[PDB]
Order: structure tokens, then C-alpha cells, then sequence
């Protein structure tokens, strides 16, 4: 814990709000580009993270086209924005590096 | 800790015996209670002509059926009672007859065996009842869609030769055979120095000598003027049978290339790559991992229920291929699939792949050996194609010398731009084109 | 990050196309020659000067 | 049952604008593809009429062009529409690639690379269209450009020459150049058609860059009206320049006939070829000109190799927005240079602009993405 | 001793590369002898070329 | 291709919508319309702005030194 750490923390939040994805509800791990180790995850979750997920990128496609973004007070809150899909990224990449790994020998 | 190498050596050496016959005499010896013991002949049905096929079937199904001294039930009952088991088989190349006993029971064992295979009655009222079993067999045969198609790989591969044939016979033969049909094919080829008495269990070698000597003494008193038994060699045939029927829910197919045969070095070695290839069935845990390139595609994509290499043998030629079983609209991609991996074999074998082959067929080769029967069969069987028995170690030996060049050499010797044999039933509308086939037994890249 | 394909097995399979890879640039190199009909190369060939005396 | 859905011709028709599922969510910068396929069809269309009354033959060539213009009832609005046409299928084959930049559509590896395909060759059609008149800009234009070929190391001589039918460009090089300006246009139309097929495979991307499955709309109503408003829009522009500038963004110097004799210090090609004119230039070698002239336009076929950020819009990416207009700007910037003389401020600042684009392009955006994704702690 | 056919199918038509190698190489030389045979042939049922007529004008 | 029916799985929401003929083709234009064109503006004037002005001041003093470079090369040449 320091002065500092939270200045990074400080640049973090800053770009995070700047990053903008928040004023459409979405949630970091919402605009991930889907790749192949991307998609597994997606599949890996359990029926209510994913029906939330399709519910918030519905949300945020529907206002992208209205062109407008969500009353201030309910922007996504960094820090209680949950990274709900990394433990499955983190895991289906992992498979996958096994995997790739297997394949030198 | 006992090493594997070290595990071979302790292997209990075959100990092989001739008699006066010719007929040899072989055992291995272990601790067990219990044993098998029987006679392999080198009698098969590439032995038989068109009109005698399915003789050697027909003198099976008759060779329980009584001898001089021991009429119908008499043998049945005298092995029953033993609590021991009377069995037989034959191919194209080989007959047995072996019987599973308690290892106390090696005197009456032998004994039955060679009023068996000498002393053969043949009823004529046994041969006209047989005849009724056998027609209901092949009725029965007629629905295992796979004995068909290898049946069908046989008849196209060796076309034109005895090795065409099926072990069984036609029809007619078996409508027709007579009892001097069945006498004369026997005294023709259950002669000494083709016969073969195997055991192994818990015997001493001397016990099995005697016994040899005491009951088989006297079957070669009479070494033929000119009956000649010689194997023609068979021709190969790059050819392709379909029997299409869209009534059958799943379609079998079966593609070869021609083999070397039982003594050619290069077994060894094709058996690595098939071992690399291996098998598949849809009851197998593991799909998508598993090893064989080809059985994850098929798993994961659903490409078939069922597939298997296999290298058949017989005298200087064999059949060395897979045989697969599918839904009607994946044969296209079993094919393709089966064909570019035989390919990337002949020019890609990579080292480690090589490696599990070898594994594998060690794995197999000690598993196979495990009790009596499965040794004494290999003894009488290997004594029959070898002239002798290969101890453990030396196929250990012949194994290690295998890598990934012995792969790619080997193959390509046998698979690369060689003419297939094709055998195809069921639904096979979509089964390619033996040109297609053809084809798929090259690339361009290489 | 081409790091996937760095290992003893990928070295195996890359030895194993090498005569192949080799014998594909002698078809494109002789193949370029005999289609441009490469002054400069052909001269060198003992037959096939159709540019001499 | 509805014959719109199982008739092998209409399938097609369903697939292209009927049923075709898209994005609830796109906007403008997704119009572009319909007017450059108007722009595809409407050059194709005027400049077939131009050529039932063109000729070719250098001692007539620039004459029939005002044969057109002064006798042929309306071959002026022709004639002017299928010149200006060709400004706007560059405009918007310039918002068409921007579009996909920024928001990242490039990932459809194909679809972008077909569209490279596309670019190059409408470019090389363009080319060939200003030699056609015989203008002064036509005759050096056609000079300084083709020639450029003969920094090609060993053949570079015999190349220039083989396509220019002499030794000089004459006789052989506008009838040759009429006839290839004639065939692309129907052989790139083809392409448009592969680059589509490769397009209709994913569906199309989105200002997010997320994934619209879960909300998409029929084609039908929606983006076929959203398309004919556009393509209004293109004829009120088209139009403007046609009816009130027709010779605003056309150098007035292709008229007056050829002349191997002279030249006129000053040159360029026609605007849309600006920027590589600049790059090309602001380099002291005959071969890395023209080698950096290419990597100019070949270079957006590197793009996708350095994709570096986990977002695959810009739409939440500050650092990379500001990049992209940095890139645009320069773009602008390069663009002017190439309109001005190899004299001195212009110089160094056009040798700078190079620099910045490759240097943007080759490592900043690259790094950008990078820096973003150590941010948002991906 | 094989045969012509044998011999040559395993040198060289066996793998594609040599088998397309060989092709290569069997045109290059087969369009320099098939022209030489040809044209002779050509002259050969002729004679009134510009071929025999040279020797007439070595001067001017 | 790929058509509806087969894009993918949606849970639980419901999507209340209208007829055209029952409501505003403009509903508050300028209203709500002005306001917002300001809003997305100003979220967006920092990264697209900058660059342009940076081109715009280059290009003003680089014509500049152009004609000062070579008009107003001349000068002094005394003797
Ligand atoms: C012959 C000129 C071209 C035509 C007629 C053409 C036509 C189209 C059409 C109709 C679309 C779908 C509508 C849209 O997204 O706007 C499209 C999208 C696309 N084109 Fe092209 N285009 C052409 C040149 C290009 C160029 C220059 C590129 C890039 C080198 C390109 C790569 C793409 C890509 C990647 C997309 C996908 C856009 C997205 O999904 O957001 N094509 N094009
Ligand atoms: C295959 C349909 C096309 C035909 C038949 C055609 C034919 C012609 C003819 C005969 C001319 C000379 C008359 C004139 O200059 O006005 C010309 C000029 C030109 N067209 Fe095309 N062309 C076609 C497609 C294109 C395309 C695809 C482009 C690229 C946008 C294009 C851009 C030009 C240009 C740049 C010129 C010369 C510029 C100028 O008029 O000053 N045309 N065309
Ligand atoms: C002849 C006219 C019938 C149309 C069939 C051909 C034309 C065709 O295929 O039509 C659809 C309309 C095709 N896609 C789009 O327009 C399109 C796709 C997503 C979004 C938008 N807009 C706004 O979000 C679009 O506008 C598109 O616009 O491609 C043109 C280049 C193609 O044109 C071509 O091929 C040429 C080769 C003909």
C-alpha cells in the first residue's frame, strides 16, 4: 500500500472512465474481442453471468444506437466492476498452452 | 527394482522337441495349475481347391462329433467331466484344436487331442446332420455386416487364388461335400510335419515329449511319394467391391494395401505406424485428446462409430490396411482422414508419435501373452510361421530399432502410390470413387 | 509470437520436408529459366544454344 | 411456401439485402460499401456512354473528348459525372478503409484482404482513366508514374517499355491503357462480389467491436432505406461538383493537348494519389522511392499482424484515437505536400510526415494497444 | 535388370517433385530438338527460303 | 451465412416496441437533439480536434516560410 499505488490505481480509474464503456453499462470483460479461447469462455459460465452478459450488451448495443449512454449515476463503478470472465480465460488458456506444449515433444 | 528389460529375461524359454514323425513337440512351462495344450496344423482352405473349400470347416464342426474308441457323447463327456474345455478354430492358413484342463490332467489331455486329430470317425449320419449347421451358420455370418466386408476384401484383393476364398465355403460345397471329400483333404494334410502339438502351463517339457511319442507315434510311417502340398504365392489385386444396400442402417468399409506376410522383418515396423494410427469406437472415454490424429478428428466431428488398422499375414502376403464403419454421409471423410494420415506417415513420421507406437505394441505384446492359452496358441502358431518361437527380448530388440525413419521408409514401401484393395457394404453411395482412392494414395506435395 | 512452433518435433518435421522444400525451388528456378528462355543460365546448359554460330 | 426464400436466384437476393441478419447498431460509416458499389455501377455506366462516342488514337483523342463535351447532347453531365465520380469513389473508398481501421473490422482477414484487392486495383483503373483525354497531365502523368517501374532491379528497363509498346509512351500505350481501363471496372466488380461472399461468412462488425448476435436486425426495411438516403446524399455531392465546380478538384492543364517537348514544372497526379506522391518523392533513391511507394498502400495488408489490443473497437480506446486522427491528420498532411514543389520548408516537411506514418502505423498504434491493455489490467 | 519403365518410375516419377522436375527439364530440351527437326524438316520440303538466297548478297 | 433462428441464445428479456404509424418520425428533434450532438461533441473534441490543429498551424507556417524563403530572399545584397 502506498501514496503512489493509488496513483496508479488514480491513472487506472482514470482511464477506465476515459475508456468510456461504463456510460453504456457494459463491464470490462463485456468488450473483450471473441476469439477462439474468448468464445470457450464464454461458454464456460454459468446460465445467470451469461444471460446478465447478453442482457448489458444488449443494453449497450441498443443505446450505441439511439447514440445516447445511461444517466450518470448508473455508469458502470470501477471498482465494482466485476471480472467475471478472467478465471475462464485464464483457464481455457492455460489448457490451451498445455496443449501447445504437448505438441514440441 | 526389476526392470522391464530385465522382466523379459526371466522368461521361461520354449522348449522345443521332434519326434520320429516330424511332428514337433514344444512347451513353456510355468508355476500354474492349470494348462492348454492342442495341435496346430498347417491345414487352412488357401490349402483347399473350388470344389473341396469349406472341408476344413466341415471336418471341424465333425472333429467332436466321435472317434473309433470314443463315439459321440464319449468326448464330450470325458472333457466335460474333467471339467476342462474343448475348443477349435481355423483360417485360411491354420487349424487348432486345443483343450483347457487342469494341469494334472496333461495324460487324458494329449490323449484326447490325438484320437482328435487321428482317429476322426466322420458318422455318416454326423455329416448329413453337420451339413444343416453349417448352411444355418452362414445364414447367420450373412448378417455381421464386418465378417462380410473382410470376406469381400479377400475375395477382390487375392482374385483369381485360393486365398479368395472364404474359410466357410460356398453354398454348394457344403450341399455337397461328401465323406471321401472329407477323408481325403484329411489324409492329405493332417500329416506329422505339419502339426504341431503346443502347451503351456504348469508341465515339464520330458512329460509332454513322452506323451507326444506314446499317443502321435506312427501318423508319418508313411512320408508321401508325390502329394506335394506347396503354397502357390497369391496375386495382389489393386481392385474394388461394393455391395450397396440402403437397407443397412451403417456402412462398413474396408481398404488394404497388399502385406509382406508372416516373415518379412518389416511387420514390425508397420505395426508401430498402425499402432500410431490405432483404433477407435464411439464407447471410448476420451475424444477430443486422444492421440491418434485420426481418432480425435473422428471423435469430435463424429466421423464414424468405429474404426481399426489391422496387418492380416499369410504366407509372402497379407492385407495391410483399416477397416471402418460409418454413417452414410461421413464415408467421404473417414477416407480422407484414414488416407492423409497413412500419407503423413510414408513422409512425416515425427520421433515422440513413434515412441507411443512402440509403447503401444510392447503394451500389447506382453498384455496379449497373459495365461495359458494365449501362450500355447502363440507357441503352436509361431512354430507353424517362424519355425521357431521369437522370445520376448527379440521382439523388444526389433521394436527399439524402429524410429521415425524405419516409419517413413516402411510405409512409404507399402503404402506410398500403391494400388488399394477396396471392400465396401451398406449405404456407400458416398464412398469415393476407386479412382478418388487411388489418388488419395499419393500427394502432390511430395 | 511464432514461439508455438519452436520444439523438438517441429525441428523433426522441418528436417523431413527439407528434400522436398529443395527439389520445389530446382521446378520454379529451371522452371523460370525454360519460360524466359534466360540467356544469362541457358549458356552455361551444353545443348539447347540456338544463339551460337 | 414463400418462392423468395427457395429460388436459387432470389436465395442470393434474400442473402444480399432482404433477410440478411445486421447489426441493430451500425451507422454512417457503414454506408460506404453501398455507394461504392453506386460509384462501381455508375462510373461503369457513364464511362460506357463516354466510350460509344471516344476513341482512342492519339491524334484524336483529346478531340472526341470535346466532341463529347460540345456536340454529343449531353455527353458534358456525362463526361463530368463519370470524372467527378471518380473523385467520390476515391472519398469514399478513403472513408472505407478508415471506417475499418478505427473500428477494427480488419480481423475479417479475408473480407479486409479482398478489399486491398479492391483498392489497388480501382487505383490502377483511375490511372489509367486520366491518360485517356491525352491532356498534358495525362501524357507525364502517365510518364512519371509507369516509369517508376524501371527502378526495378536487372528488368526494370524492359518492363517500362513491354507497357508502353515503344520506347516512349505513343501509339501503343493509349489504346492499351482505353482497353485495361475498359476490362477492370467488370473484372473488379467480380472481385466486389468474392469480397462480399467472404463478408456475409461473419456478418458485419460494429462501432463496439463487441458482438451484435444478440441483437440483430432484418436487413429488410431497415438498412435498405438507411441506404437509399445515403446514396442520395452521394448524388447531392456528386452532383454539386457536376453542376457548380465541375473542374474544382481537376488540374486545368489536362486540357491542352500532349507534347513530349515540354512539361509543366509542377505535376502531380490526380489528388487521390497525393499522399503516396509525397512518400515516394521525400526519398533520395529511385528504388526506396518506389519501394516505400508501395509499402505505402501494401502496408494495410501488415495491419492485422499488429493487432495488439484485447478490444477490437476504438470506440473505449483513447490512447489509439488519438493515434488515428494523428494519422488522418498526417494523412492530410502528406495529401498538401504532394500538391506543393520540392522546395524548401515543403521538403523536410513532407521527409517528416513519411517518417510519422510509418512510424505511426509500424510501432505507435502497436504500442498504444499495449499500453491500454496494462491499463484496464488485462 | 528391371526394366526401362521399372527403373524410371522409382528414379524419378515416384515423388512428385522429381516427378515435376523431371518434366521441366524433359521440355527444356524437348523444345530445342523438336524446333531443330521441325524447321528442318519445314526447309527440307522447300528451298526457296532467303536462307539459300543470302549467298548471293554477302556485299551490298 | 447465417440466418435468424440460429445467431444464438438470449435468456430473459422482453422488448416492448411500436408501430410507425402510431408514433413521431422526430420525436423532440431539436428538443433532445441539440443537446446530445453537443454531448457526443464535446466527448469527442480532445482526440479528434488536436491533430487537425496541429496539421492546420503547419500548414499555415509552411506556405509562410515558402514565399518568405524565396520573395523575401531579397533582402540585402549591398556592395
Ligand atoms: C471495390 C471497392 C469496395 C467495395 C465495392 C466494397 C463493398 C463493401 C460493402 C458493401 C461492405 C458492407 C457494408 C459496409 O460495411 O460498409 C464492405 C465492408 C468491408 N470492406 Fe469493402 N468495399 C470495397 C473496398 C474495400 C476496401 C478498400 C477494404 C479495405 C482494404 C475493404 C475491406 C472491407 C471490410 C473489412 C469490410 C467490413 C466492414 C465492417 O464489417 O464493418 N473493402 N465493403
Ligand atoms: C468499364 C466502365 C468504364 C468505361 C467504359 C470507361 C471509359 C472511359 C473513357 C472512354 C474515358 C475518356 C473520356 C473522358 O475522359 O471523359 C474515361 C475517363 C476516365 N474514367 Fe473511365 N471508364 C469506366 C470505369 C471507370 C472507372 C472504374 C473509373 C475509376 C473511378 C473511371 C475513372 C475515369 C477516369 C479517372 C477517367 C479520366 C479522368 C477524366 O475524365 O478527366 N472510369 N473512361
Ligand atoms: C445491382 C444492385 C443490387 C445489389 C446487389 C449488389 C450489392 C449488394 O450486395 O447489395 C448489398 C446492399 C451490399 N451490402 C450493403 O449495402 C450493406 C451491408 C451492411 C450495411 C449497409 N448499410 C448500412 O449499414 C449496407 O449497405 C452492397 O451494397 O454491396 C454492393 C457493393 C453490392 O454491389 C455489387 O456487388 C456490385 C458488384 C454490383
Amino acid at each position: 500500500v502506498s501514496a503512489s499505488s493509488r496513483w496508479l490505481e488514480g491513472i487506472r480509474k482514470w482511464y477506465y472512465n476515459a475508456a468510456g464503456f461504463n456510460k453504456l453499462g457494459l463491464m470490462r470483460d463485456d468488450t473483450i474481442h471473441e476469439n477462439d479461447d474468448v468464445k470457450e469462455a464464454i461458454r464456460r459460465l454459468p446460465e445467470n453471468l451469461y444471460d446478465d452478459r447478453v442482457f448489458r450488451i444488449k443494453r449497450a448495443l441498443d443505446l450505441s444506437m439511439r447514440q445516447q449512454i445511461l444517466p450518470k449515476e448508473q455508469w458502470t463503478k470501477y471498482e465494482e466492476d466485476k471480472s467475471y470472465l478472467e478465471p475462464y480465460l485464464k483457464e481455457v488458456i492455460r489448457e490451451r498452452k498445455e496443449r501447445e506444449e504437448w505438441a514440441k515433444k | 527394482t526389476a526392470t522391464y528389460a530385465q522382466a523379459l529375461q526371466s522368461v521361461p524359454e520354449t522348449q522345443v522337441s521332434q519326434l520320429d514323425n516330424g511332428l514337433r513337440v514344444a512347451s513353456e512351462q510355468s508355476s500354474q495349475p492349470t494348462c492348454t495344450v492342442g495341435v496346430w496344423i498347417d491345414a487352412g482352405s488357401r490349402y483347399e481347391s473350388e470344389k473341396n473349400n469349406g472341408a476344413g470347416y466341415f471336418v471341424e464342426h465333425l472333429a467332436f462329433k466321435g472317434t473309433k474308441n470314443r463315439p459321440g457323447n464319449a468326448l464330450e463327456k470325458e472333457v466335460e467331466s474333467m471339467g476342462a474345455h474343448l475348443n477349435a478354430y481355423s483360417t485360411r492358413e491354420h487349424t487348432a484344436y486345443y483343450i483347457k484342463a487342469l494341469s494334472k490332467d496333461l495324460p487324458k489331455a494329449v490323449e484326447l487331442l490325438a484320437d482328435i486329430v487321428q482317429n476322426c470317425s466322420l458318422e455318416d449320419s454326423q455329416i448329413e446332420k453337420e451339413r444343416d449347421v453349417i448352411l444355418q451358420e452362414l445364414q447367420e455370418n450373412d448378417t455381421s455386416m464386418r465378417d462380410v466386408v473382410f470376406n469381400y476384401l479377400h475375395a477382390t484383393a487375392f482374385q483369381g487364388t485360393p486365398l479368395a476364398q472364404s474359410v466357410e465355403g460356398p453354398s454348394e460345397n457344403v450341399r455337397k461335400l461328401s465323406r471321401a471329400d472329407l477323408t481325403e483333404y484329411l489324409s492329405r494334410h493332417y500329416k506329422a510335419p505339419r502339426m504341431v502339438l503346443a502347451a503351456a502351463g504348469g508341465l515339464e517339457h520330458r512329460q509332454l515329449l513322452d506323451l507326444a511319442q506314446k499317443h502321435f507315434s506312427g501318423l508319418s510311417g508313411t512320408y508321401d511319394e508325390d502329394a506335394v502340398p506347396t503354397l502357390s504365392p497369391c496375386r495382389f489385386t489393386g481392385s474394388q467391391i461394393c455391395h450397396r444396400e440402403d437397407g443397412l442402417p451403417l456402412a462398413h468399409v474396408a481398404i488394404a494395401v497388399e502385406g509382406p506376410g508372416w516373415a518379412h522383418p518389416d511387420n514390425v515396423a508397420l505395426q508401430v505406424a498402425n499402432a500410431i494410427i490405432g483404433h477407435y469406437d464411439c464407447t471410448y472415454g476420451g475424444g477430443a485428446h486422444l492421440s491418434s490424429p485420426l481418432a480425435s478428428i473422428a471423435a469430435t466431428n463424429k466421423l464414424c462409430q468405429s474404426f481399426q488398422t489391422f496387418n492380416i499375414c499369410y504366407a509372402d502376403t497379407g492385407l495391410l490396411g483399416a477397416h471402418f464403419v460409418c454413417d452414410h454421409m461421413s464415408i467421404d471423410d473417414m477416407m480422407f482422414v484414414l488416407q492423409g494420415q497413412w500419407m503423413r506417415l510414408c513422409t512425416s513420421a515425427t520421433e515422440s508419435e513413434v515412441l507411443r507406437g512402440k509403447n503401444l505394441l510392447r503394451n500389447a505384446l506382453v498384455s496379449h501373452l497373459d495365461g495359458t492359452t494365449p501362450v500355447c496358441e502363440d507357441i503352436g502358431r509361431s512354430l507353424l510361421t517362424y519355425g521357431r518361437r521369437i522370445p520376448l527380448a527379440e521382439w523388444e530388440s526389433r521394436i527399439a530399432e524402429v524410429d521415425a525413419r524405419v516409419v517413413r521408409e516402411v510405409c512409404s514401401k507399402y503404402f506410398y502410390d500403391q494400388c488399394p484393395a477396396v471392400a465396401g457394404f451398406g449405404p456407400i453411395e458416398q464412398l469415393p470413387d476407386y479412382n478418388r482412392i487411388r489418388s488419395g494414395m499419393f500427394w502432390l506435395r511430395f | 509470437m511464432l514461439t508455438r512452433f519452436l520444439g523438438p518435433r517441429y525441428r523433426q518435421l522441418a528436417r523431413n520436408w527439407v528434400p522436398t522444400a529443395q527439389l520445389w525451388g530446382a521446378v520454379g528456378a529451371v522452371g523460370l529459366v525454360w519460360a524466359t528462355d534466360w540467356r544469362l543460365i541457358l549458356d552455361w546448359v551444353p545443348y539447347i544454344n540456338g544463339k551460337f554460330k | 411456401t414463400n418462392i423468395r426464400k427457395s429460388h436459387p436466384l432470389m436465395k442470393i437476393v434474400n442473402n444480399a439485402f432482404i433477410d440478411l441478419p445486421a447489426p441493430s447498431n451500425i451507422s454512417s460509416w457503414w454506408n460506404f460499401g453501398s455507394l461504392l458499389g453506386i460509384c462501381l455501377i455508375l462510373q461503369i455506366l457513364t464511362g460506357l456512354f463516354l466510350a460509344m462516342h471516344y476513341t482512342s488514337d492519339t491524334t484524336t483523342a483529346f478531340s472526341s473528348v470535346t466532341h463529347i463535351c460540345r456536340d454529343v447532347n449531353y455527353g458534358w453531365i456525362i463526361r463530368y459525372m463519370h470524372a467527378n465520380g471518380a473523385s467520390m469513389f476515391f472519398i469514399c473508398l478513403y472513408m472505407h478503409v478508415g471506417r475499418g481501421l478505427y473500428y477494427g473490422s480488419y480481423t475479417f482477414l479475408e473480407t479486409w484482404n479482398i478489399g486491398v484487392i479492391l483498392l489497388l486495383t480501382v487505383m490502377a483503373t483511375a490511372f489509367m482513366g486520366y491518360v485517356l483525354p491525352w491532356g498534358q497531365m495525362s501524357f507525364w502523368g502517365a510518364t512519371v508514374i509507369t516509369n517508376l517501374l524501371s527502378a526495378i532491379p536487372y528488368i526494370g528497363t524492359n518492363l517500362v517499355e513491354w507497357i508502353w509498346g515503344g520506347f516512349s509512351v505513343d501509339k501503343a500505350t493509349l489504346t492499351r491503357f482505353f482497353a485495361f481501363h475498359f476490362i477492370l471496372p467488370f473484372i473488379i466488380m467480380a472481385i466486389a462480389m468474392v469480397h462480399l461472399l467472404f463478408l456475409h461468412e461473419t456478418g458485419s462488425n460494429n462501432p463496439t467491436g463487441i458482438s451484435s448476435d444478440v441483437d440483430k436486425i432484418p436487413f429488410h426495411p431497415y438498412y435498405t432505406i438507411k441506404d437509399i438516403l445515403g446514396a442520395l446524399l452521394l448524388i447531392l455531392a456528386l452532383m454539386l461538383l457536376v453542376l457548380f465546380a465541375p473542374d474544382l478538384l481537376g488540374d486545368p492543364d489536362n486540357y491542352t493537348p500532349a507534347n513530349p517537348l515540354n512539361t509543366p514544372p509542377h505535376i502531380k497526379p490526380e489528388w487521390y494519389f497525393l499522399f503516396a506522391y509525397a512518400i515516394l518523392r521525400s526519398i533520395p533513391n529511385k528504388l526506396g522511392g518506389v519501394l516505400a511507394l508501395a509499402f505505402s498502400i501494401l502496408i494495410l495488408a501488415l495491419i492485422p499482424l499488429l493487432h495488439t489490443s484485447k478490444q477490437r473497437s476504438m470506440m473505449f480506446r483513447p490512447l489509439s484515437q488519438c493515434l488515428f486522427w494523428a494519422l488522418v491528420a498526417d494523412l492530410l498532411t502528406l495529401t498538401w505536400i504532394g500538391g506543393q514543389p520540392v522546395e524548401h520548408p515543403y521538403i523536410t516537411i513532407g521527409q517528416l510526415a513519411s517518417v510519422l506514418y510509418f512510424l505511426l502505423i509500424l510501432v505507435l498504434m502497436p504500442t498504444a494497444g499495449t499500453i491500454e491493455n496494462k491499463l484496464l489490467k488485462w | 535388370a528391371p526394366t526401362l519403365t521399372a527403373r524410371l518410375y522409382s528414379l524419378l516419377f515416384r515423388r512428385t517433385s522429381t516427378f515435376a522436375l523431371t518434366i521441366v527439364v524433359g521440355a527444356l530440351f524437348f523444345e530445342r530438338a523438336f524446333d531443330q527437326g521441325a524447321d528442318a524438316i519445314y526447309e527440307h520440303i522447300n528451298e526457296g527460303k532467303l536462307w539459300k538466297h543470302i549467298k548471293h548478297k554477302y556485299e551490298n | 451465412g447465417r440466418q435468424f433462428g440460429h445467431l444464438t441464445r438470449v435468456r430473459h428479456v422482453i422488448t416492448y416496441s411500436l408501430s410507425p404509424f402510431e408514433q413521431r418520425a422526430f420525436p423532440h428533434y431539436f428538443s433532445k437533439g441539440i443537446p446530445n450532438v453537443l454531448r457526443r461533441t464535446r466527448a469527442c473534441i480532445l482526440r479528434v480536434a488536436p491533430p487537425f490543429v496541429a496539421f492546420y498551424l503547419v500548414y499555415t507556417w509552411g506556405t509562410q516560410e515558402f514565399e518568405k524563403s524565396k520573395r523575401k530572399n531579397p533582402a540585402a545584397y549591398e556592395n
